[PDB]
């Protein structure tokens, strides 16, 4: 089927020039036109072009500038904070509706810094819940697992907040008492940024 | 141009009962060929949008009967018959009748259910945390209903309200509850100087606050 394939972050200091590809499959690329949509985390959904005869959307008219051919690129120019946001890729023809996964781009002079992970343990209950402190990482875009993924059913992911410059967040899974300590758990924290991966085994 | 606004901006509604959201245009929807290009997607969160249904009425591949579109010209409605946890996230609505294509500003629904008490979890500072300088006092309040919660922060029974943060968490697809953790932060001196280290949650199932503490 149509798939869509869209790096998954980009980091660049502003001012400079950025240039996203989406590499489509599944179709012949050559029956449907690329659209391109950017959303900045408040909601908001915008549309900027489409394409190598390119139709624009004249707010978008100096910032983006369509490429193709496999492959559709999208390079936006003199980037500003205001240029952060998550950018799409999409056939949005009627019937025919696909979306990339989309690509988020943090423009910042911000230097990349890997988390640190401390183990959150605590006693009494019929399930007993633990959690991991993921904090000072830069850019967002992390990612907490726990046993490898396979523990999903109690798992409460909370949202990064910027604490002093760096982003700060927490992860908690509840398991019956029974199994813990009696089983360990870890967490697996993963910040592609920086290629960090680091394991927490939970002890008490 | 042509503004699309939706209506309401947040729909709370129980399992099982009809939704309705609105979206209305600053323009005729209707092409000069005669079709509305009027479409609804429905974007979960950490997801791209997904298309529910195109030109008013017609389902894509996939999308259930629950889900109906209505209207003509300026004025259109999304239905959802029997609300199911499944169905929560931001209902967008679409035009591209007119060049550029302008999307609307979203409909949270959000689903109504019966009162939860959060279940509080209070945990002190590890040692690899302690050993770089830093305590980090944390706190989890999970599986509450409704998103309305009050924390606070008493360091031997005098409250902090410096240095801490707090995340919520969107409702849980799973059983429609919130969550949030609240985090205080302190050096590894300021902490050793302290003996309780209390959260309290105000919460409307209670007219008592939900405490929890461990000592030093
Ligand atoms: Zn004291």
């Amino acid at each position: 089927q149509v798939q869509l394939q869209q790096s998954g972050a980009e980091l660049v200091k502003p001012g400079a020039s950025v240039k996203l590809s989406c590499k489509a499959s599944g179709y012949t690329f050559t029956s449907y036109w690329m659209q391109w949509v950017k959303q900045r985390p408040g909601q908001g959904l915008e549309w900027i072009g489409e394409i190598s005869y390119t139709n624009y959307n004249q707010k978008f008219k100096g910032k983006a500038t369509l490429t193709v051919d496999s492959t559709a690129y999208m390079q936006l120019s003199s980037l500003t904070s205001e240029d952060s946001a998550v950018y799409y890729c999409a056939n949005l023809r009627g019937y025919f509706d696909y979306w990339g996964q989309g690509t988020t781009l943090t423009v910042s002079s911000a230097k990349t810094t890997p988390p640190s992970v401390y183990p959150l343990a605590p006693t009494t209950g019929s399930s007993v819940t633990l959690g991991c402190l993921v904090k000072g990482y830069f850019p967002e875009s992390v990612t907490v697992t726990w046993n490898s993924g396979s523990l999903s059913s109690s798992v409460h992911t909370f949202p990064a907040l910027l604490q002093s410059g760096l982003y700060t967040m927490s992860s908690s899974v509840t398991v019956p008492s029974s199994t813990w300590p009696s089983q360990t758990v870890t967490c697996s924290v993963a910040h592609p940024a920086s290629s960090t991966t680091v394991d927490k085994k939970l002890e008490p | 141009d042509v503004v699309m606004t939706q209506t309401p901006l947040s729909l709370p509604v129980s399992l099982g009962d009809q939704a309705s959201i609105s979206c209305r245009s600053s323009q005729s929807l209707v092409h000069s060929n005669g079709n509305t290009y009027l479409h609804w997607y429905l974007q979960k969160p950490g997801q791209s949008p997904k298309l529910l249904i195109y030109k008013v009425s017609n389902r894509f591949s996939g999308v259930p009967d629950r889900f109906s579109g209505s209207g003509s010209g300026t004025d259109f409605t999304l239905k959802i018959s029997r609300v199911e946890a499944e169905d929560l996230g931001v209902y967008f609505c679409s035009q591209s009748t007119h060049v550029p294509r302008t999307f609307g500003g979203g409909t949270k629904l959000e689903i109504k259910r019966a009162d939860a008490a959060p279940t509080v979890s209070i945990f002190p500072p590890s040692s690899e945390q302690l050993t770089s300088g830093g305590a980090s006092v944390v706190c989890f309040l999970n599986n509450f209903y409704p998103k309305d919660i009050n924390v606070k922060w008493k360091i031997d029974g005098k409250e902090r309200q410096n240095g801490v943060l707090n995340s919520w968490t969107d409702q849980n697809s799973k059983d429609s509850t919130y969550s949030m953790s609240s985090t205080l932060t302190l050096t590894k001196d300021e902490y050793e100087r302290h003996n309780s280290y209390t959260c309290e949650a105000t919460h409307k199932t209670s007219t008592s606050p939900i405490v929890k503490s461990f000592n030093r």
